[PDB]
């Protein structure tokens, strides 16, 4: 909670924006404002990694004393990390669920906001941080040791009955003095059953970055309902059960309904021009439903080749005789909706929610939202988080990256609009690029059985995919195709692995992995699983970025490393 | 605060000089060079750093460790440091 | 003026109705004349026409006398006035010109 | 002549609003109208901190009466406090936040603001023969005469080397310029 600490918040500061993603900006675009609002002049911050982090604050070392933590903290001990920490104050609004507790505890400079269903990390800290075996922190024999040291009394401490601490079990003797180390593996290991099955068994994320950022402001009587929208991006970034599991979807079906249900502003002049006030509706997060024709969805929706099968022609064939129960127009059904008749694009939807009943995919639609600023548009809930990836463009001028990161916070303003377009030249077009190697992977098998999981390795370059999380897409895209439609289930569902042709950057072997199908809320033991063959040997491996799921090869270092990663 | 970047100079002291006549009267009686160009800022908190549009010339000698005057031009640089420039490549950001 | 159409595919079906379409012109004509309204010494009333037949005489009720069979000698000095070209095109080069032969389109300028 | 110029001195006119200073401002009360200078609700309505309702003028009624009454303006009109131009500009930003009826307030005023010009190239198409002392501001408005300050004026004095120099510069039979 900060209503107490937000009282603080006038002296100098740094409100980092933290690193890669929608959230981030949508979360902090805002914060541009508050601090115009009590008049405090701020500065903001790229972040790519760990990289960035003291490479520039190096460059910023002050004494600053309100300092943010989002998208972060799963790195060091933050103190360890900026060891110019005295008593420069951190905050804590971060996504990345996975963090050590030295970070929550040592309480200096960092808050907890803490609420949670895990009661498994007690005195994590009052063992691990508090333990050791052929241990000096202690007297000795000698005559320079026998005075009041850091005497821990611990696994740090002596072996010899000379520690106050360590009450855990008998100090003379359990049946020997040194037994003392034998109950210090039990004690440190038994637990590590749980506690290095946790941060090394896989990884996953927590909850939003201004959703908080929204109620902390609620209280402010602030109805920007233009922020809403801001808000809901960070939304549908992740609360998409498409990408990342929610739950929360189908529970704050309450939630925004008990906000906007309840909060109307206007209950009696809402129908003019500059935003009127939002709804919610009952729509899809099919692939990009609204501004093109169908025929641009039912080949490059996801949902729909996950069951139909629909790079080939029989889909095709299934399409349409499936549009005879609609009975719609074909020069129609190849015209964007918006520019069709129109009678047909108004009564469309209401049949679909139905009469997808009996055809394998029921569940294209979702609850969203939609809005505008005037009369030139009506601008889509769900249509807005893809145009801004176009703007995230793996060019190698050396300048565009860190730029078109500024770009994306000049985006979401009503004012800066044209430029919002061009994401939609560069967006569909990769999304029918997609296929420009699958119907060439599926016929050509390029899937790699490769022991237990399924695996796949992409050995040339896009232009369009040097750019990273497609890679994830492409992943996500086929394996349904012939891993899980020709098959039964004992031998189609492992997960998978895909690879980053980077022809250009030298040489490096790029690469990201995830779960089999209907295995969702299986978090991924690729949280760690290729520090399997890393741990194990390790050759040049980085985990440089902030992401788990990431890593950076040789050329040639992958095989070798692949085949330790076997298990 | 940043001449060019690359007996004019004689003409430019003279001018310097024959403009001290406003910079008397400027600020007060007795005279201050008076803000004109920069700083319409609210001022804040005075040590936070700096972010520009790529500048050129690299004149900042305002009282900061290095800045490297262009786009992250960007170290822990004080209020008495960022005094300088607005519309030459700079204020997208502060 | 957003989304276009093709020639082989328009007929009664859709008539009367405004479409988007593109070939490769050819050649037209020049610009002559048009006029919309002027008036006839035979009733003096302006010559209003709802498109861009030939009527009674009313050079008659000078007591009895008739004089049908439309006596009507337009006056043009009285009149108004438009263009026109005429225009024409040919189809697409990519839609089967070959083993078919072209159809093509008769056009109206204002 | 600016945008500004305007808002340098338009909004340091004052109005009673709902919610010290040295001024003829008083203290600040809820509850309770205060007569400020309008570059504060600047610094309440973007504050998000109070409304504020308009001058009297501004309505639907009297300036849908005037609609008519400026045709006896073959020189000027009814000038309701001149300057609807510039509040007009900022109160329509913000102030229909809350506000109704922000529109035909939107259509007259350009239906007004766009016409007064649209007689004053007329007016303009009657100067002749140098005549430099005739003119027009007889109840004139506040924000239109700058959009022809800078053109014919800096036109008009290598004319008036040939206009203005008769009544006091002569030469033979033949003009003077």
């Amino acid at each position: 909670l900060r209503n107490d600490f937000y009282r603080q918040l006038v002296g100098k500061r740094i409100l980092i924006v933290v690193n890669y993603d929608i959230d981030a900006i949508c979360a902090s675009r805002i914060l541009q404002a508050l601090f115009k609002y009590d008049h405090m002049l701020y500065t903001v911050v790229p972040i790519m990694g760990v990289t960035g982090l003291k490479r520039a604050y190096g460059e910023h070392q002050g004494d600053v004393k309100y300092v943010v933590l989002v998208n972060c903290g799963g790195c060091v001990d933050i103190v360890e990390l900026l060891q110019p920490s005295d008593d420069v104050t951190f905050f804590i609004c971060d996504s990345h669920r996975p963090l050590d507790v030295c970070n929550i505890y040592s309480d200096r400079q960092v808050c907890i906001l803490g609420d949670a269903s895990l009661e498994e990390n007690i005195p994590a800290f009052e063992t691990i941080f508090y333990d050791s075996e052929g241990e000096d922190e202690d007297e000795d024999e000698s005559s320079d040791t026998e005075q009041q040291h850091d005497d821990s009394g611990a696994g740090e401490s002596d072996q010899e009955d000379q520690a106050p601490r360590s009450r855990k079990l008998s100090r003379l003797e359990r049946h020997e003095q040194r037994i003392l180390k034998q109950r210090a593996r039990r004690q440190w290991e038994s637990e590590r059953d749980r506690i290095m099955f946790e941060y090394t068994q896989f990884s996953y994320y927590g909850r939003s970055a201004a959703l908080m950022v929204f109620e902390l402001a609620w209280k402010l009587s602030k109805d920007n309902m233009d922020l809403l929208w801001w808000a809901i991006v960070g939304i549908t970034e992740q609360l998409l059960l498409g990408k990342i599991e929610s739950g929360a979807y189908t529970l704050e079906l309450e939630q925004i309904q008990s906000h906007v249900s309840r909060l109307t502003n206007k209950t009696n002049d809402q129908n003019t021009m500059s935003a009127s006030k939002i709804t919610f509706e009952n729509d899809l997060h099919l692939v990009l439903y609204r501004h093109w024709p169908v025929t641009e969805s039912m080949r490059y929706s996801r949902y729909s080749s996950c069951q139909l099968k629909l790079w080939t022609l029989r889909g095709e064939k299934r399409l349409h005789e499936l549009l005879l129960e609609m009975g719609l127009p074909l020069v129609h059904a190849r015209q964007t909706y918006g520019a069709m008749d129109l009678v047909l694009r108004k009564e469309f939807f209401s049949m679909v929610e139905r009469l997808a009943e009996k055809y394998d995919i029921a569940d294209i639609v979702y609850g969203t939202f939609t809005l505008s600023y005037g009369y030139r548009s009506r601008y889509a809930a769900a249509d807005y988080v893809y145009a801004l990836l176009a703007i995230m463009e793996s060019v190698k001028k050396h300048k565009t990256p860190e730029d078109c990161f500024l770009e994306a916070s000049d985006a979401l303003s009503r004012q800066h609009k044209q430029l919002l377009s061009a994401g939609i030249d560069q967006a569909k077009l990769l999304h029918a690029a997609v296929f420009r190697q699958v119907q060439s992977s599926l016929e050509a098998r390029q899937v790699h059985s490769a022991g237990s999981f399924f695996y796949y390795v992409l050995q040339e370059e896009h232009a369009f995919f040097s750019y990273p999380y497609a890679l994830g897409l492409l992943a996500r895209f086929l394996l349904r195709g012939h891993v899980a439609t020709s098959r039964a289930r004992q031998a189609s569902d492992l997960p998978l692995i895909a690879s980053c042709p980077l022809n250009a950057s030298e040489g490096m072997c790029l690469l990201v992995g995830i779960v089999p199908v209907r295995e969702d809320s299986p978090r991924n033991f690729f949280g760690k699983a290729f520090e399997q063959a890393a741990q194990k040997s390790g050759v040049a491996l980085l985990q440089d970025f902030f992401e788990p799921a990431v890593v950076q090869l040789r050329q040639s270092d992958l095989t070798r490393f692949l085949d330790s990663l076997t298990v | 605060i940043i001449p060019g970047d690359i007996p004019e100079v004689t003409f430019f002291n003279n001018y310097s000089k024959s403009l001290a006549a406003y910079m008397c009267s400027a600020g007060y009686n007795q005279g201050l060079p008076i803000d004109l160009t920069n700083n319409l800022r609210p001022p804040k908190s005075l040590y936070i750093e700096v972010r520009c549009m790529e500048d050129y010339g690299k004149f900042e000698l305002d009282d900061g460790e290095v800045i490297h005057l262009k786009k992250n031009s960007q170290h822990y640089l004080p209020r008495a440091q960022v005094e300088s420039l607005v519309r030459q490549g700079i204020l997208h950001h502060i | 003026s957003a989304n276009p159409t093709n020639i082989r595919q328009l007929k009664s079906d859709c008539v009367s109705k405004l479409v988007k379409i593109a070939g490769i012109i050819v050649a037209a004509s020049g610009i002559s004349a048009k006029a919309t309204r002027m008036s006839i010494q035979c009733l003096s009333c302006s010559t209003v026409i709802p498109n861009l037949y030939a009527l009674k005489c009313n050079t008659e009720q000078a007591g009895r006398p008739k004089c049908p069979l439309d006596p009507f000698f337009i006056m043009p000095d009285k009149c108004k006035c438009v263009d026109f070209q005429t225009l024409k095109l040919q189809e697409l080069p990519d839609f089967v010109p070959q083993g078919e032969i072209p159809r093509h389109l008769q056009l109206f300028c204002d | 002549m600016d945008p500004s110029i305007i808002e340098f001195i338009g909004e340091k006119c004052m109005i009673s609003i709902i919610p010290l200073i040295y001024g003829p401002v008083g203290p600040f009360r809820a509850g309770f109208p205060v007569f400020v200078p309008l570059w504060m609700a600047t610094h309440l309505r973007k504050q998000q901190k109070c409304r504020i309702v308009p001058p009297e003028w501004m309505d639907m009624d009297i300036l849908e009466e005037i609609k008519e009454e400026e045709k006896r303006s073959k020189f000027f009109t009814k000038m309701p406090c001149e300057h609807y131009m510039v509040v007009a500009q900022l109160v329509m930003s913000t102030a229909p936040d809350d506000v109704p009826r922000c529109e035909e307030l939107r259509t007259v005023i350009k239906d007004i603001f766009d016409i007064r010009e649209s007689k004053l190239r007329t007016s303009i198409d009657a100067f002749i023969k140098g005549e430099g002392t005739y003119a027009k501001l007889d109840n004139l408005t506040l924000l239109e005469i700058h959009s022809v300050r800078p053109i014919l004026p800096y036109s008009l004095d290598h004319i008036a080397r040939y206009q203005r120099t008769a009544t006091a510069s002569q030469r033979d039979t033949s003009m003077l310029s």
